């Protein structure tokens, strides 16, 4: 989704891959408020109680049950942290029969978009190349920096695989919603997968430096129903 | 490791063998800086032995100590109760009495 | 004399009066050329370093 | 002669101009040099 | 530059230390090249006398004004570190007694005096 | 600390070295090289008679560095128990960082040996680029880099039993056995069939075989100081520091080549 | 009499010479047995070893705290005043206007964005 | 000719720090500057200073990161801390190698010259801090800039290693009488732990650069994927220096604080051996870790699962100094000096820095907030309020024992509070930035961000004038500094006790744990003719 | 997983070494038990299983490592050194066999065996005490033990969190009766002999030599962990290519010359580089005698991996049952340089016998 | 009797540990009851209902 003017907290999410990374950072967060509040006490209890006092205790320096203390219960933490990062490390992919496949290769400054299925006897692939709309030639109520002049249309509730890669330099495919983002090196194919679960439109933007033009490259995902998408990709 | 009952001992040793003022100031120093609280027959010692130093505000600033390192004040009234004889001899005044 | 001036250098480099590297009389063959080379290297980059920032090619 | 001011390469009492001059101009060079590559590139590219 | 040393009570500077040649078709000795700081090490383990000491403080007895623990010291000057009696007992303090004060260090209580040789 | 005249010396065995000009000069030569090799291979220069004075002055401060290091431990005479010490920890500490910068250059041949991309038909030495051949020259050099570290014990082993002819000629041929392992390592590279830019197999053969020549080069010249600085009477039975550090030298470039014979002329 | 009333007003004007005859004759006031001394002396005593004055003062004193705070006052004011004048001085884009920014809302709005917390392009 | 002999032909090792200081305030001037000239155009939407030129945008946030990180930290950290204080501070003359010393100073002036000749000569070397490789070609940037860039890189380096063989050396065999290598003061530990990784990490950076310079102009096709290779492998060579180098940054700061922690609050630190058992696991456990930099690089599932907790491990070691120098502080008297301030300001801010990062240390959660705003939020609370404070509180403790004149404390508290202010307003709402979607290294942004982005760049303006106020603070500080020391009790080094009287305070005044605080006002040049003794 | 079995065998190995070197006759008692052991082990894996004498055999050393902190006396001690050798045996054995097991692909089975192999001479560097003098010794061991159980979580949630036959033969009678097996023992036996042997001599004819220091003496060795290391790794991958019995020739060959240079030095620098030719060397046969002889078990007999690691087992702890009291009476009797030159001589004239490797006989 | 005090330090100490733990998990017990779940139900809502338009 859209960014908002006075942000302070993830987007809206509309793929589970999302929801999973929000409660996990949800679920780390109690730990590391529970640290933060204990050390804060303890400076406020150092300043209000001992602050230039008579009495200097300069002979409690050795301790050994207290020592043992610090270096137990902060390991409890790190596993009981690292039990669920690593379920869902494991857990989330593409287990079972991916439903499309879209290749997203990356020049120097627009994105070039094919569809490797819908192939005629010819090699009739539909492709198309997106850019970015210029401030001089934007309509009333348009985004500025995030829309652009073709987009790419899916369906929802079914498993879309992006393949990308790069021609020019090293880029980064990010969809901040749908919680996507690889890099584009210029050897390699990577990949991965995305399911949404509700229409509307979802902006990104790209990550890695790339060279002078590297603040106008947007992406933008229309998530359409299926008659739209059956109508749409009898159009182009 | 220490006991009460050695620490009442040894800290009373340290204070019959001090033979100048800056010895005496050391000694009161290392003994409050500890979780004990000094009993009253070590104070008794070191009063005399700010007597044969001759000095008289370590004296005054001793019993200056016990109100800050006493818990609660019946603790320090009841310390002012049983040094009371070693101070009417001596000639001791406690800070608020002088309002210096 | 012999092989053995050992015994008459430790004489010399010790009460000399000159710094280590300029006592005997021979470093004006070493130190000459180095000096004088050492101002002409680094006059050199110098003038193709400024001559460089104002697009000049040669 | 060894003292308090004997180990700074540069002198700060008894002096012909006065030290405010060269505590100014090290601040200056050294908070105006990166400006003057900008103005360099700047005017080495068309724009202004 | 002068006469050569024979042993170390006949050494007055460095000019007693540059030492005989060798021989014309011979690996020569360090009895017969040494000069600077390293024949004097040299004619000093010849002998049982070690030119460098390494032996730390005394740590057996303590100190009174009028009994002070004597450190000896070549200048005015010495820094003296006390860790306590038992010798590792109280904790590091360092102490510059001079030759017109004592140190006293402010935990133990020792007083260290200055032997100016 | 109660010799009789002590005072006359100084109290402690360390070396306060006196003030010279060679850290500033080596730093304005590096300077003068650092930007002339940077504009030279981009224009702005034109002729090539810059840098190399840059690298003849960067050459000759290291060699006055060492003039002044020689003349304060043979006649001045300030190298006692612990400044030889330090300076041995100091070369080993060297030594080190000089064999790491090898440990790279090895990652980086296992990191394209074993998972070739799709670029280069996935096999090692590549078609259309034949290898060089392991039981040939290559071999050679082998055997005379392990004749040379026997070469240079005998040398070692004659200076402390007081012979003197018997520890020039065991430097003399040791000298002569590095000459020859340049000449084969020479005639290695005029008769080869594939260059630097024809693959990413002739990038870091020509990278790992290259800075071992520079580093070889080295051990010719601390030779040569060897040898020239016995001739001329500096060492002693149990005084002398130059060479136990081109004897540690010598060693370790052995040990890296006996490494770079198996995983780069072997290994394919 | 005089020498002693009165101490904790005086001290730290008297000179170094002056100091050490005071000391040095209260050294030999206190070893006569106690009881013997007058007030004064007994208040002169306590003033000269455990008083604050010398190496005993405060880090901060009361005029300093406020010296501090309308140092910083004044350097939060200044900041303020500097940043303003590059704030009216701005490239201002087409885009970012009122009248654009409830354009985007009704198109935001048709296809149905952030369904949960919120969807606004109005910042004026 | 005295002149020359003693500050240009030097051997003593206290001569030098100054010269290292000098040139730090140098090099961290200009780096503020550029770097208020990036919050300055990143304030509203449009192109505001910089009219429409991407690049000389680039260039300045390279530009930026360099004189930070090896031109101001490290000389000041290494050179004007570290060469002044060891040798004081283990009871030995001079160095064992002064002309090393020499060299490693004189080897940064001609580097600084070749970087800012790198922003001049063509449009500019625009590759960020990280010179990847497929940009910093001969296709994006063609000319003499990234070359004279990366030598900048490696006459720092060849500094950096004699400089830590020098230190390894010096501590091992120059020692007094009875110091063994357990008695050493922390900060000593700290140098050489620092020193050790120096040795074991600059290698292959340098291998790295110079195979970057050998593809770019001997077209030896390493990193060219057309040839048969991958440049992925320049990440993994860069990345082994780059998470070393930022613990290098950090330990000799920690060191600093403990003398602080033990001063003004009169206690012994708690467990030293706990600290320096500690500073020896932080430094081993960050030479196995270097790939949490690369998580979106395609690596495979079974290598994130080892770098999540291979990463969290070096938080129980930090959490015992931490809770160390609490523990240091919790009994004892404590007295608010300037020094002080900085070390609170320290254990704080340190501890928000780097709890984000175990936040980012997890796989599943970096596809969330790589090339995002939040790393930048991370590194500034550890790096700008970690290092920079740390540096701060070195420079205002031991000011006064090198030079023998007192500073105006008032102006030194106005300046901690101004600088507190500043960097906490201007680090924090990057945090919100990064979560709603910000990416790293762009001028212009979406109309969305910009609410915050003009309140991060109102605290840069307030630190700059912190900055201003640290310059006349130092002019008070030379001239009429001598009339300094009756103003404020922050002069004296330790507080009379409860029952020391102030006659026998002034006759028995310094009580130290070290040499540092028992030397004559200005240390004398040979300081010690006869050797110290220990127990 | 296939990661868990590799990540106990690196553990379990690493613990034994750094178990082996607590500061604290007594040692030679160690190893003989185990080889008492080790072919009883190899039994049980036929019958009763795998992990179940993996585990009782893992939680004895840390009833050993108790037995080590808590008690003083000769007898406790004595007690504390031995039920080392039973609960190593059975590790080293069991996770051996398994990871053979689990690793079926000749190249896979050659790398994971290196990498694991690794774990030896790892140990006595990432931690040399275990439970030490100072407490703080449980501050430096402390953040490993939570890396371990960190990493251990990785193969237990993937395993019994998620995605979810038996043989019998190999009688080790018959199997003693093959020449290529004994072979493999004897060049494993060999090798360790070397190592054996020269470990505890050197102090003392350094100390005769040069009047060596303490931390020179601690400080000469050490370069061979780390030649162990190296050379375990790399030839783990490397070897295939080349054939093993190439490897393992030129390993003995090179440890045999380096053992021979030793006497000729005469200062530590000297003595750097023929003790990484060494380790170099070990690790050269190890890492290519390990992985051969399931090949050959698989080639010639029933695949059942008890018996035959049991028997390499026994060759490895052979070496350090016998040859320390053997090198101290060699010693003082012959001379340190006729002792390294009698084994450098016997270890190159066993080098012919590995060329009957490289192609054995079908089954 | 009211002259004999041993143990006051560790007192404070174990006060000062049993209370900036209660106050860190009450600081904590509210970032995962009034900050998380109710977001969690409202979405879970959101989903529950724009399903059963779909439905009808
Ligand atoms: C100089 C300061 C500094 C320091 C010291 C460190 C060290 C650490 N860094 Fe490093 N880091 C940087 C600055 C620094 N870093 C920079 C600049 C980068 C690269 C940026 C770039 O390239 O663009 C980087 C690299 C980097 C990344 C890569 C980000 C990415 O691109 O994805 C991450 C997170 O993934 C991270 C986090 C950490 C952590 C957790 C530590 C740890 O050392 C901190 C641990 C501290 C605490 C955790 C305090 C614990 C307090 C206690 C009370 C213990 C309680 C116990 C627990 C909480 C269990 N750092
Ligand atoms: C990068 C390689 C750098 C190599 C530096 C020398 C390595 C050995 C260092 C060493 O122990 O010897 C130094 C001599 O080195 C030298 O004389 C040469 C060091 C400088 C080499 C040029 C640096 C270019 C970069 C001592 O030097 P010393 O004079 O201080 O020893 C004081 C005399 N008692
Ligand atoms: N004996 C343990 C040292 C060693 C052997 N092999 C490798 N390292
Ligand atoms: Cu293109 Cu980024
Ligand atoms: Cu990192
Ligand atoms: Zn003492």
């Amino acid at each position: 989704d859209v960014p908002t003017p006075w942000g302070i907290f993830f987007q809206d999410s509309a793929t589970p891959n999302m929801e999973g990374i929000i409660e996990l950072h949800n679920n780390i967060m109690f730990y590391l408020v529970l640290i933060l509040t204990f050390v804060s006490y303890i400076l406020y209890t150092i300043i209000y109680n001992y602050s230039n006092a008579t009495i200097v205790h300069k002979y409690m320096n050795h301790g050994q049950l207290i020592e043992i203390v610090w270096t137990t219960l902060p390991a409890v933490i790190l596993l009981i942290i690292a039990f669920p990062s690593f379920i869902l490390l494991y857990l989330c992919d593409e287990v079972i029969s991916p439903a499309m496949t879209i290749k997203a290769i990356g020049l120097q400054w627009y994105w070039k978009y094919e569809y490797s299925d819908f192939i005629n006897d010819d090699g009739e692939i539909v492709e198309f190349e997106s850019y970015v709309i210029p401030e001089e030639l934007l309509e009333d109520g348009q985004l500025r920096l995030l829309d652009v002049d073709a987009s790419v249309v899916v369906p929802v509730d079914t498993h879309i695989r992006f393949i990308v890669s790069s021609a020019d330099v090293i880029h980064d495919f990010c969809v901040p919603a749908l919680g996507v983002k690889v890099d584009a090196s210029p050897g390699r194919l990577n990949q991965t997968s995305a399911l949404i679960q509700r229409e509307g439109v979802y902006y990104g933007q790209c990550s890695e430096l790339c060279g002078v033009m590297h603040s106008a490259m947007p992406i933008k995902i229309e998530a359409v129903s299926l008659y739209e998408f059956i109508n749409w990709l009898d159009e182009q | 490791e220490e006991t009460y009952e050695e620490f009442s001992q040894r800290y009373e040793k340290e204070f019959d063998e001090a033979y100048d003022l800056f010895e005496v100031q050391r000694v009161l120093n290392n003994c409050f800086s500890y979780d004990i609280v000094p009993s009253p027959a070590v104070i008794g010692k070191a009063l005399n032995a700010c007597r044969r130093v001759n000095d008289y505000a370590t004296a005054v600033r001793v019993f200056e100590g016990l109100k800050h390192k006493v818990e609660t004040k019946e603790q320090y009234d009841a310390y002012l109760e049983e040094l009371k004889d070693v101070r009417e001899e001596l000639g001791i005044d406690l800070k608020e009495e002088l309002f210096p | 004399t012999a092989t053995e001036k050992i015994i008459e250098l430790q004489k010399f480099y010790q009460s000399t009066n000159k710094p280590i590297y300029a006592a005997h009389p021979r470093s004006k063959y070493y130190l000459i050329p180095y000096f004088g080379l050492l101002g002409v290297s680094v006059a050199a980059t110098l003038f193709y370093t400024g001559r460089a920032c104002f697009g000049i090619k040669d | 002669d060894v003292g308090p001011y004997s180990n700074l390469p540069f002198k700060v009492k008894n002096r012909r101009v006065p030290y405010a001059v060269p505590h100014f101009l090290f601040f200056a060079i050294g908070m105006g040099i990166p400006f003057f590559a900008c103005y360099v590139q700047l005017k080495r590219s068309g724009s202004i | 530059q002068f006469k050569t040393a024979t042993s170390i009570a006949e050494v007055e500077g460095l000019e007693n230390l540059v030492g005989p040649g060798a021989k014309t078709g011979t690996v020569p000795t360090d009895l017969e090249q040494a000069t600077g700081l390293e024949r004097y090490e040299l004619l000093g383990k010849l002998e049982g006398i070690e030119v460098f000491d390494e032996t730390p403080l005394e740590a057996v007895r303590k100190g009174t004004m009028k009994d002070p623990i004597l450190i000896d010291s070549y200048d005015d000057y010495r820094y003296v570190g006390c860790t306590g009696v038992p010798a590792d007992s109280h904790n590091i303090e360092w102490l510059k007694p001079t030759t017109e004060k004592n140190a006293r260090c402010w935990e133990c209580g020792s007083v260290y005096k200055l032997n100016f040789l | 600390m109660r010799i009789q005249n002590r005072e006359n010396l100084q109290l402690f065995p360390f070396h306060l070295v006196t003030n010279s000009p060679w850290p500033l000069t080596t730093s304005l030569a590096l300077m003068s090289l650092a930007l002339t090799l940077g504009l030279t291979m981009h224009g702005y220069i034109g002729n090539h008679l810059w840098l190399f004075l840059a690298i003849s002055l960067v050459l000759s401060s290291i060699f006055l560095w060492v003039r002044d290091v020689v003349i304060e431990g043979t006649y001045l005479g300030d190298h006692t128990i612990a400044v030889r010490k330090g300076l041995n920890i100091g070369f080993m500490l060297f030594v080190l960082s000089e064999i790491l910068i090898f440990a790279a250059l090895f990652w980086s041949y296992f990191h394209s040996a074993m998972g070739p991309t799709i670029e280069i038909g996935c096999q090692w030495p590549p078609v259309g680029i034949t290898s060089i051949k392991p039981t040939e020259l290559p071999l050679l050099n082998t055997i005379i880099l392990l004749a040379s570290g026997a070469t240079v014990t005998w040398a070692h082993h004659s200076i402390l039993y007081k012979d003197r002819q018997g520890t020039l000629v065991g430097l003399f041929i040791t000298t002569l056995l590095i000459i020859l392992f340049v000449g084969c390592q020479v005639l290695e590279y005029t008769w080869a069939t594939f260059t630097i830019a024809d693959s990413v197999f002739g990038s870091i053969f020509y990278a790992g075989t290259g800075l071992h020549f520079i580093h070889m080069v080295m051990l010719i010249v601390m030779l040569a100081i060897c040898y020239a600085r016995m001739y001329f009477y500096h060492f002693t039975s149990n005084h002398h520091l130059g060479l136990e550090t081109t004897i540690l030298y010598l060693h370790v470039l052995d040990i890296i080549w006996l490494f770079l014979y198996i995983v780069f002329y072997w290994w394919g | 009499n005089a020498t002693v009333t009165n101490l904790e007003k005086r001290w730290e004007d008297l000179p170094e010479t002056d100091q050490k005859d005071i000391i040095s004759q209260l050294s030999e006031r206190q070893k006569l047995p106690w009881k013997d001394l007058t007030l004064s002396e007994k208040k002169a005593a306590w003033y000269i070893s455990f008083g604050e004055w010398g190496p005993r003062r405060p880090v901060h004193t009361k005029e300093d705290k406020l010296y501090i705070f309308w140092g910083t006052v004044i350097g939060i004011v200044i900041s303020a005043t500097i940043f303003g004048a590059f704030r009216y001085n701005r490239n201002v884009p087409k885009t970012m206007n009122r009248e654009w920014q409830a354009a985007s809302d009704e198109y935001l709005k048709s296809k149905n964005a952030e369904p949960f917390t919120g969807y606004s392009q109005i910042q004026s | 000719m005295n002149y020359i002999n003693r500050w240009l032909f030097s051997t003593n090792a206290k001569d030098i720090a100054v010269l290292y200081f000098i040139f730090a305030l140098f090099c961290g001037l200009l780096g503020s500057i550029m770097s208020l000239i990036l919050r300055l155009e990143l304030s509203a939407p449009g192109n505001q200073i910089l009219m429409g030129n991407h690049q000389l945008f680039n260039v300045v946030a390279t530009a930026h990161a360099v004189l930070m990180v090896f031109f101001l930290v490290m000389p000041a950290a290494i050179g004007f801390f570290g060469n002044y204080l060891l040798p004081l501070m283990i009871g030995a003359s001079d160095m064992s190698f002064a002309r090393l010393n020499n060299i490693s100073f004189w080897l940064l002036p001609p580097a600084l010259v070749s970087l800012l000749a790198s922003a001049l000569i063509e449009n500019g070397a625009g590759t960020g801090w990280t010179v990847y490789p497929p940009l910093a070609g001969v296709q994006s940037h063609s000319g003499p800039s990234v070359d004279l860039a990366i030598f900048a890189l490696h006459l720092t380096s060849i500094s950096s290693l004699l400089g830590a063989i020098n230190f390894i050396t010096t501590t091992l065999n120059m020692r007094t009488i009875g110091m063994t290598m357990s008695k050493l003061p922390l900060f000593v530990w700290a140098v050489v732990f620092t020193s050790i990784l120096l040795l074991l990490s600059l290698p292959v950076l340098s291998a790295g650069v110079t195979l970057l310079l050998l593809d770019r102009n001997f077209n030896t096709s390493f990193f060219e994927p057309a040839g048969g290779g991958d440049p992925i492998l320049y990440q993994h060579l860069f990345w082994f220096f780059g998470h070393p180098e930022v613990y290098i940054l950090i330990i000799p700061g920690f060191g600093i604080i403990s003398h602080i922690v033990s001063t003004y609050s009169k206690k012994p630190v708690f467990g030293a051996i706990g600290m320096v058992y500690a500073m020896g696991s932080i430094g081993f456990l960050g030479l196995l870790v270097w790939s949490h930099h690369m998580y979106t690089v395609g690596l495979d599932v079974d290598s994130r699962a080892y770098f999540t907790s291979a990463t969290m491990v070096i938080a129980v070691p930090t959490g015992i100094k931490i809770f160390s120098w609490l523990a240091t502080l919790y009994g004892g008297s404590i007295r608010y000096t300037t020094p002080m301030l900085y070390a609170f300001a320290f254990l704080f801010l340190f501890t928000v820095g780097g709890l984000s990062g175990v936040v980012l240390s997890n796989a599943s959660l970096d596809i969330a907030f790589h090339d995002t705003y939040y790393v930048i939020g991370h590194f500034h609370y550890v790096l700008s309020l970690g290092a920079v404070f740390s540096l701060f509180a070195g420079y205002y403790y031991w000011s006064p024992l090198i030079t023998g004149l007192y500073y105006n404390n008032n102006l030194a508290n106005i300046q901690f509070w101004l600088l507190f202010i500043g960097t906490n307003v201007t680090f924090f709402p990057m945090h919100f930035l990064g979560l709603n979607g910000m990416p790293r290294r762009i001028p212009d942004y979406p109309d969305a961000f910009a609410g915050w982005n003009a309140i991060s760049s109102f605290g840069s303006l307030i630190s700059i004038i912190s900055v201003i106020l640290f310059a006349y603070v130092i002019y008070d500080q030379l001239v009429n500094g001598l009339t300094n020391k009756q103003l404020s009790t922050n002069s004296l080094f330790k507080n009379p006790d409860f029952i020391e009287s102030n006659i026998i305070f002034n006759d028995n005044s310094i009580k130290s744990s070290s040499i540092d605080f028992l030397l004559t006002s200005p240390p004398l040049p040979h300081t010690f003719n006869t050797p110290a003794i220990q127990s | 997983s296939r990661k868990l079995i590799l990540f106990i065998v690196f553990l379990a190995l690493l613990l034994d070494n750094m178990l082996l070197t607590v500061v604290v006759l007594l040692f030679a008692s160690k190893a003989t038990v185990q080889l008492i052991t080790n072919p009883f082990i190899g039994l049980l894996t036929n019958r009763i299983g795998y992990p179940i004498p993996i585990f009782a055999g893992f939680c004895i050393m840390f009833v050993s490592t108790i037995m080590f902190a808590f008690s003083s006396s000769y007898a406790f001690l004595l007690i504390a050194r031995s039920l080392q050798g039973i609960g190593s045996s059975c590790s080293s054995v069991a996770g051996m066999g398994m990871l053979a097991s689990v690793y079926t692909d000749d190249e896979e089975r050659g790398n994971v065996m290196g990498i694991a192999l690794g774990g030896l001479a790892m140990g006595v560097l990432v931690g040399p005490p275990f439970g030490s003098v100072l407490y703080e010794f449980v501050g430096k061991t402390a953040p490993f033990l939570v890396l371990a159980a960190l990493v251990l979580l990785d193969g237990a949630i993937q395993l019994f969190v998620l995605q979810p036959e038996s043989q019998k033969g190999t009688p080790l009678t018959t199997l003693l009766k093959d020449p290529y097996i004994l072979i493999a023992a004897g060049s494993i036996c060999f090798a360790n002999m070397g190592i054996a042997m020269l470990e505890p001599a050197l102090p003392i004819w350094m100390m005769e030599t040069m009047c060596s220091r303490k931390w020179q003496l601690g400080v000469a060795f050490l370069p061979a962990s780390i030649s162990y290391l190296i050379g375990t790794n790399i030839f783990g991958i490397l070897a295939h290519k080349m054939g093993r019995w190439l490897c393992a020739l030129l390993g003995m060959i090179i440890v045999g010359v380096s053992i021979l240079c030793i006497p000729f030095a005469k200062n530590i620098y000297g003595l750097i580089a023929p003790n990484f030719g060494v380790g170099f060397a070990i690790g050269m046969v190890d890492s290519s005698m390990m992985p051969i002889m399931g090949y050959l078990v698989d080639l010639r007999h029933v695949s059942v991996y008890g018996s035959v690691y049991a028997i390499a087992d026994v060759a490895f702890c052979m070496g350090y049952a016998i040859g320390p009291s053997a090198g101290g009476a060699i010693a003082k009797a012959i001379g340190f340089p006729w002792l390294m030159t009698i084994i450098g001589i016997i270890d190159i004239l066993f080098a012919p016998l590995c060329f009957f490797l490289r192609s054995p006989p079908a089954k | 009797s009211l002259t004999r005090i041993q143990g006051s330090v560790k007192r404070r100490i174990l006060t000062d540990i049993s209370v900036g733990l209660t106050l860190g998990f009450g600081f904590a017990s509210y970032w995962w009851w009034g900050v998380h779940k109710p977001t969690v139900a409202h979405r879970e809502n959101y989903y529950i209902e724009l399903a059963k338009k779909k439905k009808a």
